[PDB]
């Protein structure tokens, strides 16, 4: 069964996610408006990414053990994982009905063309959509989804990590919780090789991160596009 | 590298 510590860990991460992910998307009204006519969707989508980084941070601070890391390592982990957790957490709004992210209204429904109108190409978008479909298809429990985000953040192999032993230790506690959760609470047939498939998604996220990094470097290098970004996005993803 | 915003949000 799940130990009391494992049950504790899950409860904390569920609550953390609930406190940082508003399924009504009410705060979207505060963003620069979407424009679908250049890079017309960049102001709206940069604000959405900026907002999302803040939420990912609020979630990360609540991960059991994350507080025991130094601020240096906290920074390295958040900076390397931010885009990956945003792509992960975005699965909640993603829908296979029409391959889009549906955040409540037609204004806040983003399709492949919207993403391309933020300065990114199919080199990123096609694998991103394929990621989202394969992730959807796993039909994760919310418990598994929040554990996966947390494991994504506390990855010891991120470049610049100083205390990799401690990061690996925190991650192992989460990974063991997820494996045990799948065994005890996820019924077959759904549970078939589920953990291995979740870890494969973390691998897919690394390739998405690399490609995002490449396209962002190129996008932000043009000072007219970097003007469209936010101070937080620049700090987290880079300022040329 | 200096990450005052990230640092601030991390508390
Ligand atoms: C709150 C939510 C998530 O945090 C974010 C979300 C969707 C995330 C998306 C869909 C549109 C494109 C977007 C924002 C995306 C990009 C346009 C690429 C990053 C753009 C930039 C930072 C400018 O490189 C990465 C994640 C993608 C909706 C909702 O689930």
């Amino acid at each position: 069964k799940l130990s009391e510590e494992q049950q504790h860990i899950i409860a904390i991460l569920l609550d953390a996610h609930h406190k940082t992910y508003d399924p009504t998307y009410a705060d979207f009204r505060d963003f620069r408006p979407p424009v679908r006519m250049p890079l017309s969707m960049l102001p709206h989508l940069a604000d959405l990414v900026s907002y999302s980084i803040q939420k990912v941070i609020g979630f990360a601070k609540m991960i059991p053990g994350f507080r025991d890391l130094t601020s240096d390592d906290q920074i390295v982990l958040l900076k390397s994982s931010a885009i990956e957790v945003i792509m992960l957490r975005s699965n909640q709004s993603f829908t296979m009905d029409d391959m889009s992210w549906d955040c409540g209204s037609q204004d806040y429904k983003y399709d492949v063309t919207d993403v391309s109108k933020a300065g990114h190409t199919l080199e990123l978008i096609e694998p991103l959509i394929k990621f989202q479909v394969g992730l959807k298809k796993l039909n994760l429990h919310e418990e598994e989804h929040v554990l996966l985000m947390a494991i994504c953040i506390v990855s010891p192999d991120r470049p610049g990590v100083q205390d990799a032993k401690l990061v690996e230790a925190i991650q192992d506690r989460l990974s063991n919780t997820l494996q045990t959760y799948i065994r005890c609470r996820h019924p077959p047939p759904g549970s078939h090789q589920l953990y291995a498939k979740m870890i494969q998604k973390l691998a897919d996220l690394r390739s998405l991160n690399e490609e995002h990094s490449k396209q962002y470097r190129s996008l932000s290098f043009q000072p007219e596009n970097s003007m469209k970004l936010t101070p937080l996005v620049l700090e987290v993803f880079g300022n040329e | 590298k200096n990450h005052p915003m990230l640092m601030n949000l991390l508390k």
